[PDB]
């Protein structure tokens, strides 16, 4: 090459896109308790996991901002403050849990009229870095023949969740619409692996079906031009 | 040097004027046939009439069929050479006239919308390659290009004054948008001529004035590549 | 304004039939106002602007017959002086001799024009006469340019289109 | 010429009253095709960067880079616009060629239900860098078609103020 | 597309029954467009991008019998030239001699490809003939790579999935 | 270097043997295109059969229609270039054979006198330009030239032995009667091939042997003149 100033790596990775969507129904049947918990599950969606699966060894912090509005784009003066529970502590199950009274958990409160919120959280996972693949048995216990009582629900791998409540004596009477954007701050990778070509059947397993697919069949016949 | 009975040249003491000190040269930055290219052939003669308004040609579209090297270059899109144009008007002491000659880069062709319905059809196949016949002007304000004639002075131009001299030469530099670009896909330039003095003369004079077009590559090329 | 008279617009004819009359009457030199100056580049550039100043130059070349003899004179009346009723009032202003042996090396410069001003007029210095066997009509070409001393001061929020 | 762009968006009422409504703007690269129907996948694309700002803050200043695959924009083209090896037929997508422009923006309203107020928005445009090479004349007569400079049979004249040239 | 024909996909067979016909017809070299290039890594990388340029190289190794003799030739037609109707039009372009004593040291380089372009075609240079007691069918392996001069200019907001 | 899928060459460590120390060189006594000449194109493949007796071609008559520079050279009679010829036979361990290759200058063509009446007619127009089809031998003692096959050893020759090597190269010098002579009027030379071993093999082997003709100008030319 001759000049590599315009070819800067800055544009090679930085792309903001919609990743999550959280709804707050005022009544419902799926969530009739009026509160929901959303763990950070990158593997939940296929379209984002395709970019991430090219990477094997990574550790980084996160930055999120929250916006709420109406389907017509009108703005309303509502204030929220967000509280985070470390992943080590178990997540609340019922409203009468002690997680809402914990004062030892740090919190940061910002308004909406101010410039957009910029918050960062450190890497608190006890491991060194996240591992997307594991050629073995995920449990790190001395027992290698039985299974844990909490099989299926293993929050020991994720990074926790957030709790949302409304300020006021009575419950809020407006549902909100919120969209979330995700990004990486540092990019460092070691072992390059191929991505996926066919579609996914299950959310947590890459298994396939008996109807095989082909990358392309554009050429009617190879014998002719 | 020329096989035939015509080896006419334009003296040896011409007056070349450089423009802004950027005379054409060789770009050989990093960011043998020389026998048959130096020979010039004279194009056929043409008869100028009273009703003539002018002509225009597309380059290098005319040389595809004329030149010997033109035929085998139809599949080799590369071409790069500068040209020297000499204009002279053979007239006696009983003729009056003035000539305006200039080069207009990217001579765009604009369609016309006539009749009660402003809708135009596709150009026919025969008019796609007019050859030596060319075309005929309809609206000479725009010269089939939408441009007022008076404002062409922004481009390099020269005034033909018959008071003192008769033959003049203009030099233009080769311009391109990319270091390497196709020649058979992008039009290089064109030639424009406009008559200023209508042909006036008395009986006994010559009613026909020859029109001379001279092509001579003042800057030699190496060329030879796949483009 | 006829369609078939389009090409003759670019010049103005002159004939020997007219005798000591009046050739052309250039209007007040103002690019902002209407007239010949609206076609020029500077006048269009001034369409967003108010105050202008600079120098003016005119060049003339003679395109007559090879045997003809005569003298032409082009003069610009300085400011203050009204339109020339007589050639005597024209001679007091700056005049330049135009011989037929020299074609275009003649240069006339107006020192300063702003925005009231002077006027320029062109008369027939003498009638162009030719013997038998010569054309009775000729044409004259004129030139106009500006010097380096043109400047701009104040921008205007005015658009002449449409 | 090649340059970046800076835009700000203002919305209000014909009486000048202000309302508390928030919008966030998402941009699709020109390479990807523009959406046609509501059920397109363009609204779910997370890989496209976005920037969100409010209205009570100082006016928004946003800049986008030059992403066109060419070196610089070309307003004139003395030839055939298509850059394909075929030079005798025409592409299936003739007439609609988004390969020359710089893309568009998608606007949606935040909330479960659709918005019930129409808005009035005006846009201002500017250049940041000015650099030109080949000077060409401008246009004098009016335009007949939007994408073609063609003219009609009713010719016009720059001025006819002088009643007659013979007199003063 | 049959299930039990899955393994044979990775090669293409060649037989002596065909005589001076046509081996393979590579489509227009464009990673963005459909064809063999969608499986490659660079073509997927270009799915968010518009303009690309670089050099192309091809490598071929010969896997015939130990006693066979013959000559193979692989040539790339330069741009401008249409699809080769005759071998004479193929020879005017760049060609490389492929001997059976040298396996893979042969390197062909296309100087520059961008986005219109040239075409590549493969004919039977000569029929592969063997005596009795030899297999009547063989297979050929091909290679394709890019040089260091590949660069990117403009990002695109386009996603090919799904 | 070659547009396509064939850039086959004959190694880089060939064994060139000079003849009598008169290797071809430049005659520049007194008593630039160098880009498109150095590229070699591979001729089309041909299938050898059991009944084939041989072929012969006239030079440079074959290149008039094949080469790109061949077409525009039909009116330019000048041509001067040496050639390097590489011959190789792709065979496995179950094939036997031997090849005799030589060049015969001024390969004169003799007519035949058959039938009860020894009178021959003029050759037809179609057979004047056989192209790639060529001709078929009738009396192979004379090879259509009146020359016994055994006595061709007087000219430069080489023996193809398959015991050790498979590919051989022979170099011949350009010879002319005059310092400047027409090329399209006087035949330069020709190629002769004779089969020594009839094709013998057992079942399961390859019954077809490729025939390779390689043209490569080992001595570059300037050229460019009126001749």
């Amino acid at each position: 090459s001759h000049s590599t100033a315009e070819t800067t790596l800055d544009s090679f990775f930085s792309r903001a896109g919609l990743v999550g969507e959280i709804d707050l129904p005022l009544e419902g049947t799926t969530n009739p308790n009026g509160y929901a918990n959303w763990d950070i599950d990158i593997t939940g969606y296929a379209q984002m996991r395709r970019k991430v699966e090219l990477f094997t060894y990574m550790r980084f912090d996160a930055e999120f901002t929250f916006v709420a509005c109406t389907p017509t784009g009108q703005v309303v003066p509502q204030l929220l403050q967000y509280m985070f529970v470390p992943p080590g502590a178990p997540k609340p199950d019922s409203r009468e849990s002690l997680a809402w009274q914990t004062a030892t958990n740090p919190s940061v409160f910002v308004k909406l009229s101010d410039p957009p919120a910029q918050v960062s959280v450190p890497f608190m996972s006890p491991a060194s870095a996240y591992q997307w693949f594991y050629d073995g048995y995920p449990t790190f216990g001395e027992h290698k023949q039985e299974k844990d009582l909490e099989y299926g629900a293993c929050p020991n791998n994720m990074m926790g969740t957030f709790s949302v409540r409304t300020v006021g004596t009575s419950k809020s009477k407006y549902p909100l619409v919120i969209r979330i954007y995700m990004r990486m701050k540092h990019v460092r990778a070691w072992i390059p692996r191929p991505m996926r070509n066919q579609n996914y059947l299950f959310k947590a397993n890459p298994n396939y079906a008996g109807n095989f697919i082909k990358p392309t069949g554009a050429s009617r016949t190879a014998i002719t031009t | 040097l020329t096989i035939g009975n015509s080896t006419i040249t334009t003296q040896e003491a011409a007056n070349i004027i450089v423009g802004y000190g950027e005379w054409p040269s060789y770009c050989s930055d990093s960011d043998r046939p020389d026998v048959s290219v130096n020979r010039f052939y004279t194009l056929d003669t043409k008869l100028w009439e009273k009703s003539s308004k002018g002509w225009y040609w597309k380059f290098p579209d005319v040389l595809t069929e004329t030149g010997v090297f033109g035929q085998n270059a139809q599949f080799h899109y590369l071409y790069r050479s500068g040209f020297c144009i000499h204009v002279q008007c053979n007239a006696s002491k009983f003729h009056q006239g003035a000539l305006l000659v200039a080069v207009l880069p990217e001579y765009v062709i604009g369609t016309v919308a006539g009749g009660t319905g402003t809708e135009d059809s596709h150009p026919p196949y025969k008019q796609t390659q007019p050859g030596a016949d060319g075309f005929e002007l309809q609206h000479p304000y725009v010269l089939d290009a939408g441009i007022p004639i008076s404002q062409l002075t922004v481009c390099p131009h020269q005034w033909i004054n018959l008071r003192t001299n008769n033959c003049a030469t203009i030099i233009v530099p080769y311009i391109n948008a990319l270091p390497f670009d196709s020649a058979l896909n992008h039009c290089n330039f064109g030639l424009l001529v406009v008559p200023i003095s209508p042909l006036d003369y008395d009986q006994g004079a010559t009613p026909v004035i020859p029109i001379t077009i001279t092509l001579a590559p003042m800057c030699s090329e190496f060329a030879g590549l796949r483009q | 304004t006829n369609a078939t008279s389009l090409m003759e617009r670019l010049r103005f004819p002159v004939s020997a039939q007219a005798g000591k009359g009046e050739l052309c009457a250039v209007f007040r030199a103002d690019p902002g106002r209407s007239g010949p100056w609206q076609s020029t580049l500077l006048g269009q550039l001034c369409g967003y602007y108010t105050q202008w100043s600079g120098s003016l130059e005119v060049t003339f070349m003679f395109t007559g017959s090879f045997m003809a003899t005569g003298k032409m004179l082009i003069a610009y009346t300085p400011p203050g002086g009204p339109l020339p009723k007589d050639r005597a009032t024209a001679m007091l202003g700056t005049h330049v001799i135009w011989d037929f042996g020299l074609q275009s090396s003649v240069t006339l410069v107006i020192p300063w024009i702003s925005n009231t001003t002077g006027l320029v007029s062109i008369w027939y210095q003498t009638n162009y006469v030719v013997p038998i066997g010569a054309p009775n009509t000729a044409y004259i070409i004129a030139l106009a340019a500006a010097q380096k001393n043109f400047t701009m001061q104040l921008c205007k929020d005015a658009s002449d289109i449409l």
